[PDB]
């Protein structure tokens, strides 16, 4: 939905409230987000580690 | 169609205590197990 | 078929309450349980406490 990014998709437990649509940690960073075309919830994990 | 009504009694009007009441999502951002200001 | 009044005499009022206050611009600390829901809050300029 225009907010780019890098890392790897996974599927989720979270569950958004009908009016919700990205996901935030305590560091601001967007962690989760729902799919646009399947309505489905997504974790966002970052790429490097280690 | 428009009437002013009457039979009404005179009352001083009451007063309460709002217990922690009236809080809103103050944004459309989910977020979990946290403590935001 | 018991308030015969004429139109603003014969009215029977029913029973109902509700309670009007006013917002002001204050700083509050909310609390997200892991569902995502909001179940408390602070309110940082009550008392020396909070
Ligand atoms: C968006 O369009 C896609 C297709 O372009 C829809 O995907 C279909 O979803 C149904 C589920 O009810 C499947 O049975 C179809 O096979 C899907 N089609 C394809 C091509 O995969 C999708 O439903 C559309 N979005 C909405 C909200 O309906
Ligand atoms: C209901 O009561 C009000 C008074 O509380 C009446 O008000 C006046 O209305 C006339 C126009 O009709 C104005 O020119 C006056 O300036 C108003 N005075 C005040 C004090 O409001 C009103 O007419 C009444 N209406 C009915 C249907 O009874
Ligand atoms: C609310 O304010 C009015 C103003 O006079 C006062 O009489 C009343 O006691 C107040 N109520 C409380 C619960 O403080
Ligand atoms: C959400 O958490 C409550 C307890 O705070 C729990 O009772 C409920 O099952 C949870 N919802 C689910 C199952 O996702």
């Amino acid at each position: 939905n225009g907010l780019t990014g890098t890392g790897v998709l996974t599927e989720s437990n979270k569950k958004f409230l009908p009016f919700q649509q990205f996901g935030r940690d305590i560091a601001d960073t967007t962690d989760a987000v729902r799919d646009p075309q399947t309505l489905e919830i997504l974790d966002i994990t970052p790429c490097s580690f280690g | 169609q428009c009437v002013n009504l009457t039979t009404r009694t005179q009352l001083p009007p009451a007063y309460t205590n709002s217990f922690t009441r009236g809080v809103y999502y103050p944004d459309k951002v989910f977020r979990s197990s946290v403590l935001h200001s | 078929y018991l308030t015969p009044g004429d139109s603003s005499s014969g009215w029977t009022a029913g029973a109902a309450a509700y309670y009007v206050g006013y917002l002001q611009p204050r700083t509050f600390l909310l609390k997200y349980n892991e569902n995502g829901t909001i179940t408390d809050a602070v309110d940082c300029a009550l008392d020396p406490l909070s």
